[PDB]
DNA sequence: GGATTACACCCAAGACACCAGGCACGAGACAGAAAAAAACAACGAAAACGGCCACCACCCAAACACACCAAACACAAGAGCTAATTGAC
DNA sequence: GTCTGGCCATCTTTGTGTTTGGTGTGTTTGGGTGGTGGCCGTTTTCGTTGTTTTTTTCTGTCTCGTGCCTGGTGTCTTGGGTGTAATCC
């Protein structure tokens, strides 16, 4: 019931669901493996966060579709792998 | 036109990205046209699957 | 200073032409400018590819019309072609 | 820094995606998928930046890198 | 002995934790809930 | 080697083409390319359908697996 | 003497989702004799595709001109993040 | 008490507009060729016909697999219960 309350609450809002500093630290950690002393405009991080969340939400929608297809409420890693294989990503 | 309709539907007199997203994803032809684009602060359409609804 | 161009005033004029008592946020005006640029780029790339297929040095209204037909869905393409033909004939009839 | 994507954040993303129940390995799976996505996108962006002979990653590089993948984004100057 | 171990296939429909014991010619799994749910495996019969 | 018969496929293609412009001519290589693309597409679709059917712990492919595959692919 | 009484807090239970085994009825694979038409080859006719030569309107290019488009930031104010709850049920 | 709404007491910087002014589009005329048009060629696409035989098909039969129903687990939360606890006649 709280699950459905949260679903209704989060399909209504548009605010970013990841904290900004962790995502910035992750981005800098990843970027540091290609070239040291790189700088990022704040808008670049914002765009990356928007794209990453949109991607993850679409992936979770496909995963939910797969899980319902198998007749399960619970999404599982095999559902994710199947969705990514059918998309053509893995 | 569709975004203004969507913004009036929410009783707002100014168009925000949410209304653009609703207008795009709610129109079949536009949603087919803009099928790969993501809108920042657009959100998602409210959609709850039939089998997840309570009993 | 940096005098960079956009479509904001034209989008605003169109909005007031369709919806008089409705405004638009700046972020949505940015999104609409990006949308216009995207659609322009798609149409121009299709027109270029068509011209190069047909061995022509010129992008005319025939290329634009057929690129519109290729890109947009049925009713949308039909209405857009209607609008474009109307505007072209009205511009050509006068001078 | 990959631990910064906490379990509640993945839960929130799944709830906005309409997911009602979540396994326990979904979090690690999602972290791996996100890492792959971000790796590809940041690699393309850094390629654009190096070509432009810059040391700062702009929003234009990210937008062109997403256009390269097919993930066109509106509202960042495109 | 190794404590708090599950066995597959389960000798009973109920999943129960057991203790695994090393003996002279094999291993014994023994459930704490029922003495009758013992699983004996000889070393001579293990292939891998 | 192609699995759909060539002349029935030609007739199908002509029948479908009869809506967009009356009395069209076709190159033979055009029909050959169409058949190759169609069979490749269908084989990929049957691959995805088989994946879904196996996911459902089955071995028989059913129309809902096709529908799920076309939904995930982004097909309308 | 001994009973009526005050008080934390534990155990039974309900509602939610799942892995595994079992049972059954049907729908699908396999085989066989039959009807079907794809395919192979041949020849005929001709719509239309590829090429060529001419001729002109169309678009690129200068040069000078003025009005529509840009940012600054003045001036006016959208309606979020906050907390309670009109209105049917 | 559930749920979507129409609004609030306070935050934040946005959103529509006037303004200065300059540059970028608009008018004018000149040139050169790209692109239409016409006329001719000849390949190639449609069209049909006969004969062969592989493929499709209709059908039957049996079994294996799909789908429904069950026990038992873990898990969050609501509820009835009781013993600890104790003071008054």
């Amino acid at each position: 019931t709280v699950a459905l309350r949260e679903i209704r609450r989060y399909q209504k809002s548009t605010e970013l669901l990841i904290r900004k500093l962790p995502f910035q630290r992750l981005v800098r950690e990843i970027a540091q493996d290609f070239k040291t002393d790189l700088r990022f405009q704040s808008a670049a991080i914002g765009a990356l966060q928007e794209a990453s969340e949109a991607y993850l939400v679409g992936l979770f929608e496909d995963t939910n579709l797969c899980a319902i297809h198998a007749k399960r409420v619970t999404i599982m890693p095999k559902d994710i792998q199947l969705a990514r294989r059918i998309r053509g990503e893995r | 036109e569709l975004a203004g309709n969507a913004a009036r539907d929410n009783k707002k007199t100014r168009i925000i990205p949410r209304h653009l997203q609703l207008a795009i994803r709610n129109d079949e032809e536009l949603n087919k046209l803009l099928g790969r684009v993501t809108i920042a602060q657009g959100g998602v359409l409210p959609n709850i699957q039939a089998v997840l609804l309570p009993k | 200073r940096s005098r960079k161009e956009s479509y904001s005033i034209y989008v605003y004029k169109v909005l007031k032409q369709v919806h008089p008592d409705t405004g638009i946020s700046s972020k949505a005006m940015g999104i609409m400018n990006s949308f216009v640029n995207d659609i322009f780029e798609r149409i121009a790339g299709e027109a270029s590819r068509l011209a190069h297929y047909n061995k022509r040095s010129t992008i005319t209204s025939r290329e634009i019309q057929t690129a519109v037909r290729l890109l947009l869905p049925g009713e949308l393409a039909k209405h857009a072609v209607s609008e474009g033909t109307k505007a072209v004939t009205k511009y050509t009839s006068a001078k | 820094n990959i631990q910064g994507i906490t379990k509640p954040a993945i839960r929130r993303l799944a709830r906005r995606g309409g997911v009602k129940r979540i396994s326990g390995l979904i979090y690690e799976e999602t972290r791996g998928v996100l890492k792959v996505f971000l790796e590809n996108v940041i690699r393309d962006a850094v390629t654009y930046t190096e070509h432009a002979k810059r040391k700062t990653v702009t929003a234009m590089d990210v937008v062109y890198a997403l256009k390269r993948q097919g993930r066109t984004l509106y509202g960042f100057g495109g | 002995k190794l404590e708090n171990v599950f066995v597959r296939p389960a000798p009973d429909s109920k999943r129960v934790t057991g203790t695994l014991f090393i003996h002279q010619n094999g291993i014994r799994y023994q459930s704490p809930v029922r003495s009758d749910h013992r699983v004996d495996i000889l070393f001579s019969n293990i292939k891998h």
